[PDB]
């Protein structure tokens, strides 16, 4: 009745068990039910394209060598020193670069056995996992991050994984990232790899994230804002103003030049453009052909004044109108019909 | 058959030696002679406050129970293969201004193992650790840091457990040299500390203290002279007749232009701390010297709206007060 | 009588002992009493949100069968290595990122053992811990960080945390952080978490910690209140010399720039708007504003020149005031609630 | 007939089979079939010349003594575990920095068998290779990235590694490098080292990736290109706004200075000049020429008012010509190559 | 006879084997011969004064217990696993900071033995080793990289190291250095240290490099040296001709002084001076000097213009001589050393 004698002779050495076979051996597969508790989730860098999780996974099955009557207690508490000796699922996260355990004190564990084999195993992980990321338009976009769970010793004809029913993957109450906020409705499927060796289960939750846009808007949009504010006052000025146009529209352009460099130092390498780049590019164009009428106001000047003033005038009603045109067109269409 | 019979009578399952259980058991404390030896010192990220010591720890002591008889008459020591290391007791040392520590291990476990007829044991461990020494950074350039490292004991208490120095040669170390500091193997002075947690009762603790001092010469040649030439030239624009007075003003802003940038740079270089350092003294003070140029050819600006005397007063003064702070801050932070 | 035999007859081989097993198994739940001793305390990190500690974490229960009557001594300490024969509780932390031991000559360990059976387990730990911070109020803010001591494995049924009465945590006497202000005023609460599972204990620590605004007021606002300053002097000089005010518009507008550039550089992105930030955006503003008005007495001044003086003479002796009311306001409203 | 049992007999205490004794010893070599899966691919660093990858190595060989009759289904997969007990091929990446393995939940290896001998070991691993790179042409670049494997402790006349004829180098479907481009021909090969003990086998594979020059020439040379066309505009600026002229010349020379630094600066230290560096040496050149030009027109002049306005806009007129012809030249003679 | 049976009756536990002693205990010492093949070389870095190297360490010894009479073959090669239970020299590199093996597929170990009982013990090791770095002349120095062997539980009365006589240290083919050029002149020696415990044995080998200037010519040397030969323009014009020597001055200078700041702050710090620094100081105060003449010029021209264009002739012949005779001392002297 002892608990060593039982644990003995449930498991244990004189038990007679053996862990290298898996449960109904050369026969149907196993059924896992996996479900994990996320504690930690950021460091979301985009220049590696990971994120950090730290998750308490969970995945219950059931093996007929594991039932007893002795302690009728329905489920019982075990100690992760022995949990080894036990048959252990294969797994792992195929979109992990870096993966830890945690060790202190103890081995993060959790063994809970059931009166007739339902075996739960909950480990406690740190996953630097990697989700590939389409930034064509960057500050308001939208991401899908996965998490695979997937096997890789035991085939899909002898180990088959499977979501759980009820609140298959929860979160802590009160997770807030710095950037993002992530959205409560989460994806599940299956991807159900297929290398050469064979069939290989596997699973897919895709958290969707959303980006807060504060910090990119109260940073980038506002400051050239107000640059081509500045711009548009040095449209509204007289011809014989050289040094002072000049100096308004090269300041212009160079925190305009700053902000960009900003942005596009921010972020990660790739080929294609990205949104912000495409707005801090358009209003550098602009501050430049403010530069540019302006040049072009003194190179008419030397009635020829009277026509460099129409054109002066000219710009000053157009360009708030196309900078308005622009700004419309860009906001109606990254942010609203997206 | 030749040393092994010796080896087990001694120290093995085989033989009743209890690697668990202190010597002298219920008697006197045990005294845990040390000295040390540093190969290498460096890796001073003031950043983080911490500096690296690469070192061949060593450490002797009794054990009545590790006695050599007649078995073993060749000579008074012995050496041992250091994979038993790990089978005879061990005083439970650590270092406790230590952030993140390791052995090593390469070809062997880099440990040193000798044994005496007396039962004097020693042991040394070859360790790279990375202590702390919390930097009081008021004089920068000049700071006399004095950084240390207490080893203590853990699990024994001193009713059982002692550390005490070795009377000659505690702290060896050979043709020593870093890029900054330089050390004082002389000023090296080391003293007891002995913690008292509550709860558990008295640990034992014995700390070495070097004095770093660090050299002027990188700020003397990259900050300290370039912003005196830039406030020598502020003078300069003086000279230059108020007429024009279109390059004067452009002269100024690199005396404040320079400087700020200057400061940006030194200041993203070193850490954070809310008390003011003697560099930053220097570098307002030129800051403000050049910004009090521009400001004086303003007034001459405004006084010509006589103009020529203010610029004679201002090369009476400008050059006589700053010599003076330089004299007083140079008698401060010397 | 001898003390090898009787270790390994109270908890070594020959001993009943069975390391795996709480006391009072399927029985009440044994109530570990922690506390702390910080031995230091720092790398504190605004960028992933985590400070970092080194501290002699202790936990001490009772367990009947360690109790001894030859030793006629009360207390008793062991060698750290026979930890491995009894069962040390199951314990990790929460917002833990990364922890680790140190194990330097020893694996730095404590077990201690009074006669009636009590235990006591201490450990030297290393901790990056996780805390999240509330930048609303930066250079001066009180950020509340956490460490939160949790079970795992061990239900509330069956093991139950809780902290020691007089003086549970404790500080190292030369205990200094850098740039921040700790205090003696610690919470202790209870964390309770309550996962899917189970019950599962936990007791939280709270620290107060008080950024002091050294390093931010030297290295940020006394530069960029010098340029501003340097901005205004631009005023004082006569209009006919353009290229002055040109010069030290340019000169003030693009340091303060790629100063702005540098402070979000020092800090993270995040949505909501940082103190630091608006006082920068607002220098920025000031100089802006500054220039544009030398732009428009350009304009007005081709009478003419006496509108130009009265309007700068205006500026020069008004706006140091509205940044002198808009400053006090700034500290006024930003320093005392914090 | 338990499973365990069988084991025993094929492999465990009993079998007489040796793990430190090959198969054929003193006889011919084992000759190996190794073939990769890569599931991921990044972290591509210049500066460190290496790249990432986590791979999925599945090496195969037919020895003897591990055939049998009891299971007549020719495959057959077991636990892990096993793995360790049997003869694993000796190998290493001779071109790796570092190297490690992937536990989470369990070691991550697969371990088959059949019934004629054959026998798979496919271990999951993370290497961060090494990689020469030739930057002579930086923006636009073929690098061939290099993976050897090869044995230690086994010479070609005992262990010979041959590719697998069909199909060897894999990737995944979904694979996405941000920077380069990777192609779908791989060259495999035979490097064959021979040290000074013997003669060692080894087997190397070359991927080609293609550089794409988004990233650098969006924040590079269209910059670079809009600050060169600023300071072309001093040549339309009337001739008596000196100061205009002078704070643009100097505008654009500094921020042209420090654009080429962080450029230059953020690529790794090197003797062989780079691409990039031509155009921003040039672009700098092409600024202090507009500034030289109107240094040399103010030489000119101060009916000379002429000669300068007719070398000024020869200038304007021509400078733009050069440029743009130095553009095409580079072009085609950088660009051609792929 | 059987390989299995023979490895057992051989340094096995049914041999009279003993490894944790030296050959012929109580009497001579060893003659250890060590031999490293390089395979890579990189990381070396003035800032923690280190380099990388990965190296497959050999040590040859003798050990006459293993000397067999079973086999016709006179070498023979084993099993790494079966290394940990023959005797192995303790070896560290006194200069190391950071080494490891590396684990990838098996230990990285190789273990052949001759019929005379002559061991060959090869090991991979990477090593970040430490060299004290004197710069007095940094572009073009000729450091003296070391690695030093020796013993740390084994004195000279019982161990001894010694290099191989011919081909002791070798390269890998089409080894190449980022900015650094192996030389093939590697000089042996004995360092033999002497501690206050014994006498050490001990072995050295040092490397000579021959740093690249490329890089630090296309990238300081030669921007310097533009920015004077242009800033000397400035003398050839007239004094009347103010924005055009006012503009070339300071943009010299401030070009010169962010050269400075950039490639002073790159390097490590060290209180000595150093030839990069000596040359940047010289080019800062030559446009320095420029700028101060034309201010002098200035100062004379309130007959005076006679003087002045006196002055101007003078320094437009003489600078350039100046930075001649400076830059012939400069190469001359810090190129002939080497
Ligand atoms: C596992 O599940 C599959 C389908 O999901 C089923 O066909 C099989 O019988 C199950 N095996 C068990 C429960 O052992
Ligand atoms: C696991 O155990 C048994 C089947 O052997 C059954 O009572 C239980 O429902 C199973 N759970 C599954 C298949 O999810
Ligand atoms: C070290 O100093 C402490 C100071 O209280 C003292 O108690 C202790 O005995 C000293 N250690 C010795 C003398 O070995
Ligand atoms: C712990 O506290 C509970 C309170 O419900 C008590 O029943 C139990 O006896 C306590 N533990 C011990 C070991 O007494
Ligand atoms: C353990 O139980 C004893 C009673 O035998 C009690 O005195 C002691 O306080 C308990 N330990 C705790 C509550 O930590
Ligand atoms: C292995 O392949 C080689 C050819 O490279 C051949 O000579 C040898 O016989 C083969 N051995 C086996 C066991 O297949
Ligand atoms: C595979 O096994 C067959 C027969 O057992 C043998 O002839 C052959 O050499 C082995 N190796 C390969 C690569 O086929
Ligand atoms: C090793 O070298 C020493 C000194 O050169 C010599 O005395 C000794 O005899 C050598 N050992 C052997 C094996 O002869
Ligand atoms: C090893 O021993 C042999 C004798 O068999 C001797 O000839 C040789 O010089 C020795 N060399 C070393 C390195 O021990």
């Amino acid at each position: 009745l002892s608990p060593s004698d039982f644990l003995d002779k449930l498991m244990g050495r004189t038990s007679g068990y053996d862990a290298r076979i898996r449960p109904n051996f050369k026969g149907p597969p196993v059924n896992v039910t996996c479900n994990i508790f996320i504690n930690s989730f950021g460091s979301v860098t985009e220049t590696t394209m990971d994120y950090r999780v730290n998750i308490f996974l969970r995945q219950q099955w059931n093996d007929s060598r594991l039932a007893y009557s002795e302690y009728p207690d329905d489920s019982l508490d075990l100690d992760p020193s022995m949990l080894d000796s036990i048959w252990k699922p294969d797994l792992f996260f195929a979109n992990e670069k870096g993966a830890n355990f945690h060790d202190v004190t103890t081995d993060n564990k959790l063994l809970r056995i059931s009166k007739n084999g339902k075996v739960l195993y909950s480990i406690r992980l740190t996953l630097t996992l990697s989700c590939p990321m389409d930034l064509k338009n960057f500050p308001m976009d939208v991401q899908t991050c996965t998490m695979q769970l997937e096997s890789f010793g035991y085939t899909m004809n002898d180990l088959i994984f499977e979501w759980l029913s009820d609140g298959p993957v929860q979160v802590a109450e009160g997770l807030t990232l710095p950037q993002f906020i992530l959205k409560e409705e989460k994806e599940l499927g299956y991807c159900t790899k297929h290398y050469n060796t064979g069939k290989f289960t596997c699973i897919e939750v895709k958290f969707h994230l959303e980006r807060q846009m504060g910090y990119y808007l109260i940073q980038m949009y506002i400051p050239s804002l107000l640059i081509v504010i500045l711009s548009w006052v040095s449209f509204w000025i007289n011809m014989d103003a050289a040094p002072a146009r000049v100096a308004l529209g090269i300041t212009t352009v160079l925190t305009m030049t700053t902000q960009s460099s900003g942005s596009r130092a921010s972020l990660p390498k790739v080929s294609y453009v990205k949104a912000i780049d495409i707005w801090m590019a358009v209003c550098l164009l602009f501050v430049f052909a403010a530069l540019l009428e302006y040049a072009a106001v003194n190179f008419v000047s030397r009635k020829f004044v009277d026509r460099a003033k129409r054109i002066d005038t000219i710009s000053r009603a157009a360009f708030p109108l196309a900078f308005l045109i622009f700004n419309i067109f860009y906001w109606i269409t990254y942010k609203i019909i997206r | 058959v030749p040393a092994n019979s010796t080896s087990n009578i001694l120290n093995r399952l085989l033989v009743s030696y209890d690697p668990r259980i202190r010597p002298n058991f219920k008697g006197i404390p045990v005294d845990v002679v040390v000295n040390i030896f540093i190969n290498s010192f460096g890796s001073i990220q003031e950043t983080t406050m911490d500096y690296r010591v690469n070192i061949f720890l060593r450490q002797k002591w009794n054990d009545p129970r590790l006695k050599l008889p007649s078995d073993f008459r060749g000579s008074d020591a012995l050496t041992v293969d250091p994979t038993m290391y790990k089978c005879l007791w061990k005083p439970d040392l650590f270092f406790a201004n230590e952030k993140s520590a390791n052995f090593h291990d390469v070809t062997q476990e880099n440990i040193l193992l000798f044994i005496f007829r007396d039962g004097d044991v020693l042991v040394s461990m070859r360790l790279s650790i990375t202590l702390s020494c919390p930097l009081d950074l008021t004089l920068f350039p000049m700071d006399t840091q004095r950084c240390k490292m207490q080893l203590e004991s853990f699990g024994y208490t001193t009713d059982d457990l002692r550390f005490i120095w070795q009377s000659g040669d505690p702290v060896q170390l050979e043709k020593i040299a870093l890029p900054q500091f330089d050390i004082k193997k002389e000023d090296i002075e080391y003293g007891n500390c002995t913690k008292y947690y509550k709860g558990t009762g008295y640990y034992t603790c014995v700390e070495v203290i070097f004095t770093l001092r660090r050299q002027v010469g990188f700020y003397m040649m990259g900050v300290y002279a370039p912003t005196l030439l830039i406030v020598v030239l502020s003078w300069l624009s003086f000279w230059i007749n108020p007429d024009a007075s279109a390059a004067r003003v452009p002269l100024g802003i690199f005396s404040v232009l320079s400087l700020a940038s200057e400061c940006t740079t030194l200041a993203a270089e070193l850490p954070k701390v809310s008390y003011v350092k003697a560099l930053d003294v220097w570098l307002i003070a030129c800051l403000l010297f050049g910004f009090a140029s521009l400001v004086e050819y303003a007034v001459v600006q405004v006084m010509l709206n006589a103009a020529k005397r203010i610029d004679l007063y201002a090369r009476a003064l400008f050059p006589f007060c700053f010599l003076f702070f330089n004299v007083i801050y140079w008698s401060i932070y010397l």
